[PDB]
RNA sequence: GGGGAUCCCUCGCUCGCUUGUCAAACUCCAAACCCCCCGUCAUCCUAGAAAGUCGGAGUCCGGACUGCUGGGGUA
RNA sequence: CCUGGGGCGGGACGCCCUUGAAAAGAUAUCAAGGGCGCGCAAUGGUUGACUCAAGCGGGUCGGAAACUCGCUGAAGAGUGCAAGAGCAUAAGUCAGCCUGACGUUAUUCAGCAUAGCAGUGGAUGACGAGACGAAAGUCGGCUCUAGCGAACUUUUGAGCC
RNA sequence: GAGUUUGGCGGCCAUAGCGGUAGGGCAACUCCUGUACCCAUCCCGAACACAGCAGAUAAGCCUGCCCGCGUUCCUUACUGUACUGAAGUGUGCGAGCCUUCGGGAACUCUGGAUCGCUGCCAAGCUCA
């Protein structure tokens, strides 16, 4: 499904309605100076790590699509409860 | 007042292939018109004539008036001011097809073009059947204000004189 | 299986009888109720806004107060009482 | 077109084509008095309907035939007949005590520059606050009646009467 | 697979043929049988059965087959006029593992027929009526039901 | 649309008026039970109604008869 | 794990509709019919204007395969996808303008008959901003009921501690 | 002040629908006449809109009637039948069915009616 580019919507921000561009989110790096690598980091040792040898889990059949949506004016971000598409694409 | 008025006259020309046959086909209809035409479009594609849903395929427009009037009387010479009894609706209203666009003047025969048929169609109401028409307070007609064939055909030799064989 | 939806068992209990299938009679929508009166619940299935769940369909209810266009009924369902918000045109006042 | 049991006939006003329901239902939600406007072919009437679960109450009612009375002898069915309907209409309710309404046209076409909306304005001037937006008001020169210079020289008194009809009817009710 | 299986009426109807899948055909062919243009026959007797039973399509066609062999040679080809009332509509199905998923797969139709309900109607003319009689008794020596002929027209044709 | 050049004529389905049958998952109809609410009688109730709070549990192998043609099943 | 022993088969192991279910509610089985783990910046909101399916008659090799005219037509169509329900001056079709497919938040349902998760219905709530429209209103997506996931952890957004 | 005609808004939403027949408009409505204008046609002043001198009740509308299909209600027969609440040392090999007390159809049939009733307002009128 497509959402537009842009399009007018309500800014919490600013608290009126203006322009806004949609962003696809990328999801970042975990850090390795979290408190749960550090936690990691100390309990390897020998023998089982207990939650942190965990092989990571699947998949749902879709995905949501993360979508992040900037203020024209002020140039701030908000993002939304969002969909779950197989197919994403933006109108422009 | 029950004398069967002309409500309106339809001119149509069902070329069955959009572009620039469609194009030459609405400008003659236009010309012979003096009205601006409207694309008819298909409704259930088809590989026979190769359309799709909602593409265009002919062409009509409706005349109301003395532009009707003077239309109809034209298209009464092409045919001579003959019309058969096998033409006429069950409720008064007549239809014939001709050929040769060239029979109306003020518009010349071109190679590219060729010739185009058409079908006119003259719908014979009587003087009230806005009832059904507008908007507010909108009921149906009685079966008994509606037009007969023998009704039809004698308003057609009174007003154009159009003898029925 | 079976489901736990709303609209579970509800195809004769949101029917419309065969003639009045389509637009209702709008005087049943701009009826007021005051404190304290008693009505009836029969869901009309063509107002498909403010229906209250169709277990309650049959039951009369107590008027306790309004929240907005809607009507808010003490509902005895079994042992319980429920609060239920209705739109007056699934409403109907008890007669005497 | 009663088939057998199983059809379903429409209610008497839309069989008759008289109302739309919907728009009735929509108006109804609102809980204000409709100011019913009606025009015919050769004069108008506004009406004042309350809801009644018997039916409906008429609380005040201005027809064009009134206008006589205050020295209007135009066509009653034309612009200017519809601005004092709806002047005179929103004069008497205020003097009867009602001051508050939402226009109800009813299937009538919503065209600017209508009789209906000569009216509308009639009854906003009448001092009877009632919702609505200016740009669908007639221009002020054929609310007077401007009209008349397009093929009646006997109409182009219409201004001139138009004026004293004003008067005497602001004068009747104030 | 003898009628005693499908025989007692312990259940609700199963018709709706659109929610079931893959019903045999039914054995019977006709439904009107002699001479089935003429109405005028003035002596007309009837078969009707006692109990509330199910009726398989198998035992239909025999008391059909039994009763116009027994007309036919008796009355002649036109000498009467046979009419089977009743309609195969309720759907038989068997449990062919154990009982586990025991919802059985259709293997027949029947006829749900109730206490008085007539199945098959015979009109003959005065002289014929004990032929009729006779073969009618043919015919519900085939049924799984007991049954019981009555007059329904010709009473005082008869005595 | 099935059968052996003027589609020279044979005719199954399809659509109606009558016959004959049907339905868990059809309903133009439509009970008896039953359910909410109002009044009434009746019973209980200041020797404490309804409601609330707290303490202690057992229990989540059940079975039978009479009906519901209860469902499934040849039973 | 369930399971007419277990196993093989299958999932009646989460969600939604009809029947079973005995005209309030509840109600089991490896009971019957099944469906869903989505699609759609339009296939959405609003306003205006229209009315559909299918028949009958008229119209040119435009054939009983198109398009058009007239009559009938409460719906026999369409409304994205199961089933059921709803809808005709429309909840359908086309066109104009739009993005309410909005941020925050309270109740109660019935949200799962529920004491009890996530989550959903509300829609009539409220606050703050808007789209359409003369206004009334409608809009918290698609006419209603499926299309989904705790804690911890990470990442992302705004401002703070 | 009572009633009638017409118009407007409605309620119940076929007892009102579909169909047929005969009458009316002085006012009102309507059909009807045009397109300077406000507004409009995917083309068309057909519609909508505006402005309206005539003609017309042939239509809409109203009144009377018609049982013709549809609907609703009543009546007789079916019939206290079907079904059913409670109870039963009544009964059947069985699937079942029976008696009593209490409720009680549907369809069809005999014969009728039903071709709407009704609320508010306004204007013309008909008054003692």
């Amino acid at each position: 499904m497509k959402i537009p580019k842009r399009f007018r919507t309500y800014c919490p921000f600013c608290k009126t309605h203006n322009e806004v561009v949609v962003e696809r989110v990328k999801k970042g790096q975990a850090s390795s100076m979290t408190h749960i690598a550090r936690q990691k980091k100390r309990q390897e040792g020998i023998g089982n790590s207990g939650k942190f040898s965990k092989v990571p889990g699947g998949d749902k059949p879709t995905k949501r699509i993360w979508l992040r949506y900037r203020c024209t004016v002020c140039k701030k971000a908000h993002q939304r409860p969002c969909f779950r598409a197989k197919k994403f694409e933006f109108k422009e | 007042m029950r004398t069967p008025i002309v409500e309106k006259v339809i001119v149509h020309m069902g070329v069955g292939e959009s572009g620039q046959h469609l194009v030459n086909a609405e400008d003659i209809l236009r010309n012979i018109t003096g009205q601006e035409v409207v694309r008819c479009f298909a409704k259930r594609t088809l590989p026979a004539f190769s359309i799709k849903k909602n593409e265009p395929i002919g062409c009509k427009v409706t005349l109301r008036g003395q532009k009707a009037q003077e239309f109809l009387e034209t298209a009464l010479g092409i045919v001579e001011k003959t019309l058969n009894r096998s033409q006429f609706d069950s409720f008064g209203n007549v239809s014939f097809g001709i050929e040769e666009h060239t029979d109306f003047p003020g518009m010349r025969y071109d190679p590219n073009i060729g010739v185009f048929g058409m079908d006119v169609t003259v719908v014979l109401k009587r003087p009230g059947e806005r009832i059904c028409k507008r908007r507010i307070a909108a009921r149906k007609i009685p079966a008994g204000h509606r037009v007969t064939v023998d009704d039809a055909i004698a308003f057609l030799n009174e007003s154009y004189g159009v003898e029925v064989m | 299986t079976n489901s736990h939806g709303e609209k579970r068992c509800t195809r004769y209990k949101l029917q419309k009888t065969v003639r009045e299938r389509g637009i209702s009679p709008v005087s049943r929508a701009i009826q007021e109720f005051e404190e304290g009166q008693m009505v009836h619940i029969d869901i009309d299935p063509s107002v498909q806004k403010g229906m209250p769940n169709p277990k309650f369909q049959g039951s009369t209810g107590k008027v306790i107060g309004q929240r907005g266009r809607s009507y808010v009924l003490e509902v005895r369902s079994g042992n319980a009482m429920k609060e239920v918000f209705s739109l007056p045109q699934h409403l109907k006042p008890q007669k005497y | 077109m009663a088939t057998g049991p199983r059809y379903k006939v429409p209610f008497r006003r839309r069989r008759e084509g008289r109302t739309n329901y919907h728009l009735r239902l929509k108006l109804l939600l609102s809980r204000q008095d409709r100011v019913v406007v009606r025009k015919s072919s050769r004069n108008v009437q506004i009406q004042l309907i309350a809801p009644t679960p018997d039916g409906d109450i008429t609380y005040s009612s201005a027809v064009s035939n009134e206008l006589a009375k205050y020295g209007y002898t135009g066509a009653t069915g034309n612009t200017t007949a519809a601005y004092l309907t709806g002047l005179l209409f929103g004069l008497k309710s205020l003097q009867k005590g009602y001051e508050g309404g939402i226009l109800d046209i009813g299937l009538q076409a919503s065209s600017a520059g209508s009789r209906v909306y000569a009216a509308l304005k009639g009854v906003v001037d009448s001092g009877f606050e009632i919702p609505c937006s200016p740009e669908v008001f007639p221009p002020d020169e054929r609310i007077r009646g401007e009209h008349i210079a397009g093929y009646r020289e006997e109409s182009s008194d219409l201004p001139e009467q138009f004026e004293a009809t004003k008067e005497k009817i602001f004068a009747e009710f104030s | 697979k003898p009628g005693s299986m499908y025989r007692n009426v312990r259940q609700r109807s199963f018709t709706r043929r659109k929610y079931m899948g893959g019903v045999p055909g039914s054995q019977v062919i006709h439904y009107d049988m002699g001479d089935k243009a003429n109405t005028s026959f003035p002596v007309k007797i009837s078969l009707i059965v006692e109990e509330k039973c199910q009726i398989r399509h198998t035992a239909l066609e025999a008391a059909r087959i039994t009763a116009n062999r027994h007309l036919v040679a008796d009355t002649g080809k036109m000498g009467f006029y046979m009419k089977l009332r009743v309609y195969p509509h309720e759907v038989i199905r068997e449990n062919k593992s154990g009982m586990r998923r025991a919802f059985g797969k259709n293997v027949g139709t029947a006829a749900r027929v109730k206490p008085m309900q007539k199945i098959f109607t015979v009109a003959v003319e005065k002289q014929n009526f004990k032929a009729a009689k006779e073969a009618l008794w043919h015919a519900g020596q085939k049924l799984p039901t007991p049954c019981r002929i009555v007059v329904d027209e010709g009473a005082e044709l008869v005595q």
